[PDB]
């Protein structure tokens, strides 16, 4: 009677983003309490990632737009990542505070710009761009995240993780596990009963490199753990629905990055939305070996996903 | 290098060796079944089977095994067999020719069996590409992740994964499930189990 509904994906896909909005739309929603909870996260998230950018700029050998920042670069070279708190990825906020001017000065820094334009050489998530811009509103001493900031705030996701809601009399169960290669040997213990599997792709990640093992192609990593839950007989009852996440990321991307560069076989308009997505559409319904639902998603965009589980739950429930 | 954003991830031998060479494969039947199990879920099972099946025709006495060459045929190489494989048209030939003749077909099957080798070779990769991408417990390796180097330790372990395969065996027809069946029951039975 219940249906059960597995988040799948590699990491960083938008599992736990999308489990968010579950509890937001369907759900109590996040109070101010709950949000608040988030805080030290989002502290740590700029702090490490602009760890992140400096170490960036130096390594690539970036010129720094004003050499007194190094001053700045080495501050933050110094916090330690590695101390209790700094390694459960939170930051307390006293803390956050002798680092922001630091931080805001690096940010404003042209060789620092163009680290964070060239993080596909490292590794380094889009939400740091996010919280860099949005500095003025994380300094103020009484901080509370909004809605949004939680949906961007990121943390690895380590086990497996459960939340239930209903829609109209209907029961629903949602899993989430996490997508990093390590993580994935917990999967095996969420089939059981599973009504239907999400499986999220960041349709953005064409041209990056797995944290795992920054050598092979995140989407060809995709591609292959679709070719393997698709193809499993043992799901052949389980209705799998593919989302082609992060859509506003790749449509800002396929601007600046050609696909063409990365996949070959891709034979249209690199600078082309539609002409890319159709593009990433054909190569996953490539993997079966003999109906291929499927959503172009944005996480992160409340309204989006509203509309998209409508989709998703009329689909469920008519298979 | 550059440092990464979460520096607190776990990446979390022997193993990868055995599951490389169908030799070595053959000698450990818990890893075995565990491909088995790999086969039988993501792939066509016909060349596994086919040449376990061949391997116990051709370490068989040629006195009781006219009855076994018999079932190969019917089950892999028949025109309408349920688990045809794909072999050269000249050996499934000369194979059909000695075996109406009641001539000794040994030879001609043991290269059936090597060319039937190239796509077991692929699905051996496959897999291991499954485990690099961290997917081997799904398809039941958590039970390896206790056993020491002891032959009957093994096989005893071989026979409790053996008997939880029917859950895969069931999502197949009849038609297919019960030549399967008898295929596997062949080699692990002449291999201890
Ligand atoms: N711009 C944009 N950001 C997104 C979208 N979906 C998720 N994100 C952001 O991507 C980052 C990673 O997403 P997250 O939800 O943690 O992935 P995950 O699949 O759960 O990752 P893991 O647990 O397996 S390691 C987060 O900062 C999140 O806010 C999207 O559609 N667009
Ligand atoms: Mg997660």
């Amino acid at each position: 009677r219940l249906v059960k509904i597995l988040l799948l994906g590699a990491g960083e896909s938008g599992k736990s983003t999308f489990l968010k909005q579950m509890r937001i739309i369907h759900g109590q929603d996040f109070d101010q309490r709950a949000r608040e909870e988030f805080r030290p996260t989002i502290y740590s998230n700029v702090i490490k990632g602009m760890r992140v950018l400096v170490d960036a700029r130096e390594k690539l050998h970036i010129p720094w737009g004003d050499n007194k920042n190094q001053l700045h670069g080495d501050k933050l070279m110094a916090f330690d990542t590695r101390a209790p708190m700094a390694a459960q990825g939170m930051v307390e906020t006293r803390v956050f505070l002798q680092y922001l001017p630091a931080i805001r000065a690096l940010w404003e820094d042209s060789g620092i710009q163009n680290a964070y334009d060239r993080r596909r050489e490292f590794q380094l998530g889009e939400s740091v761009k996010y919280f860099l811009d949005n500095l003025d509103k994380l300094g103020v001493p009484d901080y509370i995240p909004s809605q949004q900031d939680i949906l961007l705030a990121r943390r690895p996701t380590k086990g497996i993780h459960e939340y239930d809601f209903e829609i109209k009399n209907v029961p629903f169960k949602m899993v989430d596990v996490g997508g990093q290669r390590s993580e994935r040997k917990r999967w095996f213990e969420c089939f059981d009963s599973v009504t239907s599997i999400l499986f999220l792709v960041s349709s953005s990640e064409f041209d990056q490199v797995l944290m795992e093992d920054r050598q092979t192609n995140r989407l060809t990593e995709s591609l292959n753990i679709f070719e393997t839950i698709v193809n499993n007989r043992v799901f052949s009852n389980v209705s799998i629905i593919l989302f082609l996440n992060k859509t506003d990321l790749l449509e800002e991307k396929v601007q600046v990055v050609s696909i063409k560069d990365y996949f070959l076989e891709f034979e249209g308009d690199p600078h082309c939305l539609r002409d890319v997505q159709k593009f990433l559409v054909e190569c996953f319904r490539g993997k079966r070996r003999d109906p291929l639902y499927h959503h172009f998603t944005t996480a992160i965009n409340t309204e989006n996903i509203r509309l998209v589980f409508r989709d998703v739950k009329d689909t469920i429930l008519h298979d | 290098l550059i440092i990464g954003p979460e520096e607190d991830y776990d990446p979390g031998n022997e193993s990868d060796i055995i599951f490389q060479d169908l030799e070595k494969l053959k000698s450990h039947p818990a890893y075995l079944v565990v491909f088995l199990r790999y086969i039988l879920s993501q792939a066509d099972p016909g060349p596994l089977l086919f040449y376990l099946c061949s391997e116990v025709y051709q370490q068989t006495n040629p006195k009781d095994s006219r009855s076994l060459g018999k079932d190969i045929w019917n089950i892999f190489l028949e025109k309408n067999a349920p688990l045809r494989v794909k072999i050269p048209e000249m050996l499934q030939a000369e194979i059909d020719l000695r075996l109406r003749n009641n001539e000794d077909p040994r030879n001609v099957l043991c290269e059936a069996q090597e060319a039937v080798m190239l796509e077991i070779q692929e699905q051996i990769n496959d897999y291991r590409s499954k485990r690099t991408l961290g997917l081997g417990s799904l398809y039941g390796e958590n039970d390896l992740l206790g056993l020491d180097g002891d032959p009957l330790r093994e096989r005893q372990m071989a026979e409790k994964q053996l008997a939880a395969l029917g859950d895969i065996l069931s999502k197949y027809e009849e038609d297919r499930s019960a030549p399967m069946d008898f295929a596997v029951n062949t080699f692990m039975s002449h291999a201890g189990i």
